């Protein structure tokens, strides 16, 4: 079989969300109706493509 | 009878049986190519019907 492909460390670099769940829970209606772009378009690159590799960007 | 209406008769005799004899060996020869191969509609033994399977999105992205 042939060898599993993965990102190098560097491209999954990114600027965390470091906040707790209650700060998330307190914000998270307003933050569904704000990022509803991004997040859908997120979203449905996961469910087509079903390889996390593949919706990095 | 006379002589011609029975060797009349036996010629329709002999045609039918071997027609039938040469049916019965096609048929034995038939049914080793079928089960030795699995190409035929005999010794078609079933498989899981795919109007099974469920194609919906699931609860998780990646299956």
């Amino acid at each position: 079989p042939g060898i599993v492909e993965l990102p190098s460390l560097e491209d999954l670099k990114v600027q965390e969300v470091k906040v707790s769940s209650s700060v998330l829970k307190a914000a998270a209606h307003h933050y569904g109706a704000q990022c509803d772009k991004p997040n859908k378009e997120f979203m449905l690159c996961r469910w087509e493509e079903k390889d996390p590799r593949r919706c990095l960007e | 009878d006379g002589p011609e209406k029975n060797y009349e008769r036996t010629m329709a005799i002999l045609q039918i049986e071997a027609e039938k004899a040469e049916l019965r060996l096609k048929e034995l020869e038939v049914r080793r190519l079928m089960r030795a191969r699995g190409d035929g509609p005999w010794f078609h033994y079933p498989t899981i019907d795919k109007e099974l399977i469920d194609h919906s999105p699931k609860a998780t992205p990646d299956n």
